[PDB]
């Protein structure tokens, strides 16, 4: 079709935003960062219908739904597969984001620099 | 072969070793609690035996016993279990190796029979295997197994019995007669189920029979801890995990060859050896001198015993065993006995030492092995290996040496004090006190060492014959003294791969000895030990490791750098990437090879081996035919230049022209840093009134501009922020955050991102900005030699990115980078600079996102709508067109004041302008089709703006925004003045996505009525027919037998809000009003514009008349088609319950509505769009996505 | 690309399904047929992943719902845009129903073929 790109870009740029979101919101613990991914998750959701589709059609996703409170409740069906994008990608992006702010608990753990 | 098959084993043998320890030590009394508490228990003697009131315990043995619970005592439950386990697993390997390969004397199998699955050979043989390892009682053994009961015990005394003339052949790895670990054997093992089936049947004997698959099984043994401890500070019991790595056997054989090759041929090249060895590099020439004076400084010739190697890191023992290798191939070119060269290579220039002590163990398994296979007559003759592992010395040395009784039989009345004996061992003492977490970093003279050699060969005299306890006596201290000569001994050679650590993860002693004993490079380890090692390293030697590549290239360890260029000189460099090296699975890290001469030898030229662009398996044939000599670079070349960075592609051109140069150090400078209320002290340019912000600047009393960094821009643009400072941010002073540089705020210079992913730029940071950490700012000096625009045009240049590359390798950059980097100046370079501003700042003010925003260029021309896309383009390409002159010009002009020619990527080829497709959209879908979503998006930015003046933000008549007061206050006003005279703004400031035209104010006839006003009467049609067509194009789904008016509306209904939360960043102006899934009502309503009564007012006025029209629709249809059968009777059948279902929707809505509507909350701007969408309730529109947090119901 | 079908093809193998209906049931009123199109649309679906989605990225058929209760429940994407299709193909039969309906009956007008 017009669009060719799987779920791994999308995960990509998410994991990009989550990098940016964690050094600019300056988040020590395990837990002020929930905004940071959900926001991380919320952005990365492609808009045009065709792109939509082939991220659907393409692997690292499942066609079920893990939670019925993720589904919205609206007759428009590319809505409900932008639910499901948004709900892979916030969980592999949680997933990954302990190792990420403890890469930034080394530039943390020192005052200066992380290199000084 | 399958390393799989032994990862996955290898933890689970761990998991059974440990079970069985634990319920061994519980069946001996010995208990552990949930507080790792230590239970023992008492036996009490009833008669001949004893027990613990449950199990029958041999009195002989209860002494053992007692012993082992000290050894707990002194040391934990949980370190002694783990312990025993993994020496009873290094013992099991051992054996199997042993038996598979038939070097035992007896040439049987132990843990499994050849032919018969389930059984051992040794059950075969009992006779000939007992008369072999244990020569007594031979008969008893006999007929106990034809007595027909259990065997399994004598099986049990045999692997003992075989397991004691193991130890007696070599001590590390077994354990003498009558050990504890006897009385601990698991019971399991003396069943016919037992671990060692397990690990005989499941491991392959095939794959069983490379000594790599062992050492990589060693490494595996130690996988769910290393899971496990990784994440917080490393525990210094749990230090020696962290140390356990594995490496790639040609690095090792790059490393080792090329030191010993190096000495080979400084001592004499006629012999063959080169042409032996694979990996080695051939020294290249420069200049006579220098090679007069290594001819000066190098020796004639060696002995083999003269030359030694050094193993810091031990570890599984690959570097040692590679040493191994070419020092009997050196030994071979002397032409020794065949035989004796093994010999002499075990007695001498091997050493190694190891944090870990089983670690040692395996090693010196590995170095007995391979000199077995050399020689099978070494195992008999029993030679003691240098390997030996640094074991903490808590002890007092006067008892020890009163039970020697040393004072009398070679010199109570102590005199060896004056012979410094005492002193030399309570120094030892002293140095190795709590060192287990130290590790190999104790240094210690080599006048220690001789005397220590001394004092050990006395002890061993001792050890040999004499008293009993004297003999323990010489046992107990014989580590020490050993582990203090090997480490005070100089050695030729020291390569070995250091351990790698974690940020902070090694203990807070380590951080304290680091920082008291070693000023320079204390923020790592591995530079530890190389700088140990450089200490433990004689006059000329090598020093080949392989460390990270962060110390290669970085603002810290400068002075380290600077340090070891001064005073050393690399022979070998060899840069790997993420994947190029086998060090660590993964390409988080990133390791570089080296070997450095230990003489300084003024200025010596490299070679150079890059490996970043492949793989290990690539990288090796890609090493033995390199193309990255980069022979010309010199040291002198490397040390000027700024920082010191060891470069690859550095060009003697390049860094001549870094010098004789100015360099800015002064006049950029960091923003502030607020300490933690950034979501509630800045905020998003629109949200704030803008009547107050951007007008009224006289009060200052709103927010003010802020820049703080986003994606790569040239000239102008990225700032879309405020911060509020109101009162010289008295907020901010009661939040105690920290302000730097507090003169220049509000200031006119250039500001750079401080982090970024692409590359350097800074763009033109205008006058009466705030100014934050990040996107730090740069600002021009009074009456300076320089202006802020020649510098800006200086530092577009490409050359200025390319610096920037080879200075910070980091894409990330600071403040002192930009005290580093060049500047020049130039007469003409300042007005490219500002004609490029002025563009920038023409294509940035072209959208509506920015406030100084410029009206819609499709409605500034009259005729056609295609006519006025087809000027838009053009005035498009025509500003990428100039500002892609000007850019060459610029770098035209600055190659030509530079005089050398430089090259980038993606650096001047590339501009950042909104204008030019490729760099707006992917680039990599250039089908014409991105041309086609240009033309939706110019369209959908047309209908956008159109319905933002219809709703009386933006007039047509007048220039920009026209009402940006709170709260629908200063209104009216502006209508009688005459603001909206062209065109009217719905007064009650709502606007309904109702049905087909059937309100007053429905957004498609105004819309259209907007579209007929711009462009007349006659060409309106095909107008209309164009944008519905643009729409249609890529923005909606195409739609078959829709009407130009039936297009926009549905892209009004659908895929507009979407376009407008994703234009806006999830930070919404225009309000959206929902009803649910039916969509009965819908409505928009302005931020700036909602008033407390605005809900019951829409409630009153736009709902209950609605569901009067519904009803009366309702009850209409329900008439109509009275008793019909026909196609439409069906069709009318379902309009109708679908306006029924419609109908009870909206009803609903109303009652939540009404519900809502007497609060008459208010809302404040300066809250946030966020927290006002979440006070509003369940009646707004998609309130998930934008608070990010679910809804709520009352 | 593992799938190039479009909704076209979907609505041809309907159609005939209905034409081979109409020719074997003998019907003869447009409620008698209401479930011979009922059936012909249920059995054009392309039950597979890659089929529904490029039928569903093809052209010629709506991306939302006209009726509510269509609605599976279910957490299933792929239940979802079967009941989307079938619904539209529905509504395609019903709008090119009474045609058939005609040809029929004018084959077996009289006897037979216009006979007795």
């Amino acid at each position: 079709a017009m669009s060719n790109m799987t779920y791994n870009n999308v995960f990509d740029h998410a994991y990009e935003m989550l990098k940016e979101n964690i050094r600019y919101d300056d988040i020590r613990d395990t837990d002020d960062l929930h905004d940071a991914i959900h926001m991380a998750a919320d952005n990365a959701v492609p808009h045009y219908y065709a792109d939509i589709f082939s991220v659907m059609a393409s692997e690292g996703i499942d066609l079920e739904f893990e939670d019925s409170g993720l589904m919205p409740d609206t007759k428009d069906v590319i809505r409900i597969l932008q639910a499901r994008i948004y709900e892979q990608l916030t969980i592999d992006l949680w997933e990954d984001a302990e190792d990420l702010l403890n890469e930034y608990l080394e530039e943390v753990e020192e005052y200066e620099e992380d290199e000084e | 072969m399958n390393t799989n098959n032994i990862k996955k084993y290898a933890p689970q043998a761990r998991n059974d070793f440990r079970d069985a320890v634990i319920q061994k030590l519980t069946t001996l009394g010995i208990a552990a609690d949930k507080k790792g508490n230590l239970q023992i228990a008492e036996a009490e003697t009833i008669g001949e035996t004893v027990r613990y009131g449950q199990f029958d315990y041999p009195l002989s043995t209860l002494p053992r016993r007692e012993r082992l619970v000290k050894r707990a005592r002194e040391q934990g439950f949980e370190v002694l279990v783990e312990h025993c386990a993994y020496t009873w697993f290094n013992r099991l390997c051992a054996i199997r190796y042993m038996e598979l390969h038939g070097y035992l004397d007896h040439g049987f199998r132990m843990l499994s029979h050849p032919e018969t699955p389930t059984a051992f050979e040794v059950l075969d043989h009992v006779p000939e295997v007992a008369e072999a390892l244990l020569p007594e009682s031979k008969a008893q053994l006999v007929e106990m197994k034809l007595s027909g009961n259990q065997d399994e015990a004598l099986y049990r005394e045999l692997l003992l019995g075989q397991c004691h003339a193991l130890h007696h052949a070599m001590p590390f790895l077994f354990e003498a007669v009558d050990d504890e670990a006897e009385l601990l054997l698991p019971d399991n093992l003396t069943r016919t189920d037992s671990i060692l089936r397990g690990l005989v049947d499941d491991i392959p004997e095939e794959d069983w029979e490379q000594v790599e698959v062992i050492g990589w099984l060693y490494q595996f043994y130690i996988s769910e801890k290393k899971d496990a401890v990784i994440g917080k500070v490393v525990k210094s019991e749990d230090i020696p995990a962290a140390t356990q790595l594995f490496t790639p056997n040609w690095i090792v054989q790059y490393l080792v060859q090329n030191s010993v090759g190096r000495q080979w041929l400084q001592t004499y090249p006629d012999s063959p050896l080169k042409d032996k060895m694979e990996y080695y590099i051939e020294p290249a020439e420069q200049t006579p001198e220098v090679q007069a004076q290594l001819a000066a400084i190098t020796p004639a010739s060696i002995e083999p015993e003269s030359i030694k190697v050094l193993d810091p890191a031990c570890g599984s023992g690959h570097i040692l065993t590679e040493a191994y290798n070419v020092l009997k191939a050196i030994y071979e070119e002397r032409g020794y006995r065949t035989r004796d060269i093994p010999q002499l290579i075990l007695e001498n220039n091997i050493f190694g030492l190891d944090i870990d002590d089983r670690a040692a163990q395996l090693s010196g398994f590995a170095m007995l092995m391979l000199a077995r296979q050399d020689d099978r007559r070494i195992l008999g003759r029993g030679v003691r290996l240098n390997i030996v592992s640094l074991q903490e010395s808590k002890l007092d040395i006067a008892e020890v040496w009163t039970k020697l009784n040393f004072h009398q039989h070679m010199q109570t009345a102590l005199a060896n004090t004056d012979s410094a004996e005492y002193k030399l061992l309570m120094r030892t003492l002293a140095l190795f006190t709590s060192a287990k977490t130290l590790g190999s970093l104790i240094q210690v003279p080599q006048e220690d060492e001789a005397a220590l050699k001394a004092f050990l060969e006395g002890l061993y005299r001792l050890a040999v014959e004499g008293d009993i306890q004297q003999k323990e006596a010489a046992a107990e201290l014989i580590p020490y003294i050993q582990q203090a000569w090997i480490l005070a001994q100089r050695y030729d050679a020291v390569v070995a791969n250091p351990p790698y650590m974690g940020g902070k993860g090694m203990n807070g002693d380590l951080k304290e000895f680091a920082k008291k004993q070693f000023p320079d490079s204390k923020s790592d380890l591995f530079a530890m030990f190389m700088q140990h090692a450089f200490s433990l390293l004689k006059e000329n030697g090598f020093n080949a490791q392989v460390n990270m590549q962060s110390w290669m290239f970085l603002s810290s360890y400068e002075a380290l750098r600077g340090w070891l260029l001064d005073n050393k000189t690399f022979i070998t460099m060899a840069h790997l990437g993420a994947r190029a090296f086998g060090q660590i699975s993964g390409e988080v890290v990133q390791t570089t090879a080296w070997v450095i001469k230990n003489n300084h030898s003024g200025f010596y030229k490299p070679v150079f081996f890059r490996l970043v662009d492949d793989n290990e398996e690539h990288k090796k044939n890609n090493l033995l035919n390199r193309m990255n000599c980069f022979k010309n670079t010199l040291q002198n070349d490397f040390k000027k230049i700024p920082g010191s960075p060891i470069a690859y592609w550095a060009t003697l051109a390049f860094i001549n022209s870094f010098l004789k140069l100015p360099a800015l150090g002064t006049r950029a400078v960091k923003g502030l840093d607020t300490n933690g209320s950034i979501d509630v002290f800045l905020r998003r340019w629109p949200e704030v009134s803008i009547n107050s912000f951007d007008a009224l600047g006289k009060g200052n009393s709103k927010w003010f501009p802020i820049a703080k960094g986003g994606e790569l821009r040239k000239w102008f643009g990225n700032h879309e922020y405020i911060i509020n400072y109101e009162n010289d941010g008295i907020e901010l002073r009661k939040n105690k955050a920290n302000l730097r540089n507090k003169d220049m705020y509000f200031q006119e210079g250039g500001t750079w991102t401080v982090v970024s992913t692409t590359g350097f730029s800074m763009r033109y940071m205008p006058k009466g900005f705030l100014f934050d950490q990040g996107g730090s700012a740069v600002f021009c000096e009074n009456n300076d030699e320089l202006s802020i625009y020649n510098i800006l045009a200086c530092m577009n240049s490409k050359y200025i990115n390319y610096s920037a590359s080879l200075i910070c390798p980091t894409l990330n950059f600071t403040t002192g980078d930009v005290r580093k980097f060049p500047v020049i100046k130039n007469n003409h370079l300042e007005d490219l600079a500002k004609k490029a501003i002025e563009i920038s700042k023409a294509d940035w003010n072209q959208f509506e996102t920015s406030w100084e925003f410029s009206k819609n260029k499709l409605i500034e021309h009259k005729g056609n709508v295609a006519y006025s896309y087809a000027s838009y383009c053009n005035f498009q390409d025509k500003l990428y067109e100039q500002l892609v002159n000007i850019e060459k010009n610029i770098n035209n002009i600055i190659e030509e004041i530079l005089g050398f020619k430089i090259e980038t990527t993606e650096n001047s080829e590339l501009i950042t302008l909104n204008s030019n497709k490729i760099y707006r959209y992917g680039q990599s879908e250039t089908n014409d089709t991105f041309l086609n979503r240009h033309r939706s998006d110019t369209i959908s930015e047309l209908i956008s703006y159109s319905v933002g003046c219809q709703m009386g933000r933006y007039s047509l008549d007048r220039e920009g925004l026209v009402y940006a007061h709170e709260g629908n206050k200063g209104f009216a006003d502006l209508v009688a003045e005459g603001a909206y005279k062209t065109f009217p703004a719905d007064s009650d400031g709502i606007l309904p996505l109702m049905d087909d035209e059937w309100f007053e104010d429905d957004v498609t006839s105004r819309v259209k009525e907007f579209v007929r006003t711009v462009w007349g009467e006659e060409h309106l049609q095909e107008n209309l027919e164009f944008i519905a067509e643009s729409l249609c194009l890529y923005a909606i789904k195409p739609k078959k037998g829709e009407s130009a008016l039936e297009t926009i509306r549905r892209y009004l209904s659908t895929q507009f809000w979407k376009d407008h939360m994703k234009m806006y960043k999830k930070r919404p102006i225009y309000w959206l009003f929902s009803s649910g899934k039916e969509k009965a009502f819908e409505c928009l309503v302005y931020l700036h514009r909602y008033n407390d009564a605005t809900l019951s007012r829409m409630r009153t006025e736009y709902v209950v008349p609605l569901l009067a029209r519904y009803q009366a629709n309702i009850d209409r249809l329900n008439d109509q088609l009275d008793e019909a059968s026909g196609g439409e009777a069906t069709r009318l059948k379902r309009e109708r319950d679908s306006l029924i279902k419609k109908f009870s929707e909206l009803r609903s809505y109303d009652d939540r509505l009404r519900h809502y509507a007497d609060m008459r909350i208010s809302i404040d701007l300066d809250d946030g769009v966020k927290v006002n969408y979440g006070k509003f309730g369940d009646l707004l529109a998609d309130v998930k996505a934008i608070t990010g947090n679910a809804p709520e119901v009352i």
